């Protein structure tokens, strides 16, 4: 029974358990965590204590403050946020640079939101997750915004910002939206890519 | 700024 | 920047009509394909806006070399609604797409079976499909899918002397139940099984 | 035969 990752880790008070986390199939966005109760029911071949399956993932935040640790992961769904606890720095890390290559192409940037729409302003971070891109907010991370890819008009690198358009299918998410960033010519680049078939690092898909 | 070729489909 | 294709090239299409035909997954982490349909290879270099587009979001498995409507080498991508037939001229560049095309999906099989009689199941030969998270049984020219599981629907499973037995559980409604197939491949079929549902890739090791 | 891991849960 294989892993992607597992390794000592926190739990939402904290328990730590060992972890042991999979994609159910090999082309779909899920993880399927596994909660042993040490390493030693695990590397025996005894069946988990319990499991749980995340089938909305829009992103990944690491490096966050919350509830007495330093050093905690979030994998942000649709429904809800997955809080990682660990030890140190690099053993996140670690996690989030396995999974995030993992779940195919999954891409963070700290933006600040400008007021005017119906999005709520100030700094927050745009989640690009395969088909469909998500702002999010707060320790835990909850979805303030989002969108498919494919539902996108336009999209650009502005001086020092970035923009894109959502078209008419979304809803209550239809229009243009300004963010400010560093990382607007590295942002358009990627939606270049994505919206027609390449992985910037993988080529076509 | 760029149009989206996925967009009409 | 040019929309990229896992295949592109001249393929007939349904009579038949012949034209250049780009097939690319929607997303990285796609189950489906975009079919990108151009006049021929010149709209397609000057980068013009493809005469017709198509997703299909159910596919089930991949069949080459079935005899349809006057062609040989012909290519199916079979899916739960509808089968859809591809015509190459050459019998690798038919190869070559189902080869292409396969790897592109992530893990799909085919093993040629024969069902026996017994269950709600047609009896004769057919074909076994492996796609990801999904099994199908496919017959007919063009083919049709006679049987669908979840692999992680199924409580049993093994190799047996020319065959291979698996049993779909509660979870699968009228689908529940034993199965038995004849094949010389029943310990390659149980290694993929035993494979997958562990998250093992027997190529690519873990997802 | 074998039994499957993924039924269990």
């Amino acid at each position: 029974e294989a892993a992607l990752v597992e390794g000592q880790v926190k739990l939402r008070k904290w328990k730590s358990r060992w972890l042991v986390l999979r994609k159910p199939s090999p082309v779909a966005d899920c993880l399927l965590m596994l909660v042993y109760k040490d390493k030693c029911e695990r590397s025996k071949g005894l069946r988990e204590r319990s499991s749980l399956t995340l089938e909305d993932i829009c992103g990944l935040e690491p490096a966050l403050p919350y509830e007495g640790l330093a050093h905690t992961l979030a994998i942000i769904c649709l429904s809800q946020a997955v809080m990682l606890g660990f030890d140190s720095h690099e053993a996140m890390c670690a996690w989030d640079t396995r999974i995030r290559y993992a779940l195919g192409e999954v891409h963070r940037f700290h933006v600040t939101v400008a007021p005017g729409t119906k999005l709520e302003s100030g700094p927050a971070t745009l989640h690009l997750c395969n088909d469909i891109l998500v702002l999010a907010r707060d320790i835990p991370p909850t979805v303030m915004g989002q969108w498919k890819l494919s539902d996108l008009r336009r999209y650009g690198a502005v001086p020092n910002g970035f923009i894109f358009e959502g078209g008419t299918r979304c809803g209550y998410w239809a229009g243009v939206f300004f963010l400010s960033s560093a990382e607007g010519e590295q942002m358009s680049f990627l939606f270049d890519c994505i919206v027609r078939g390449i992985s910037p690092t993988k080529g076509p898909f | 700024l760029h149009p989206n070729p996925m967009y009409q489909r």
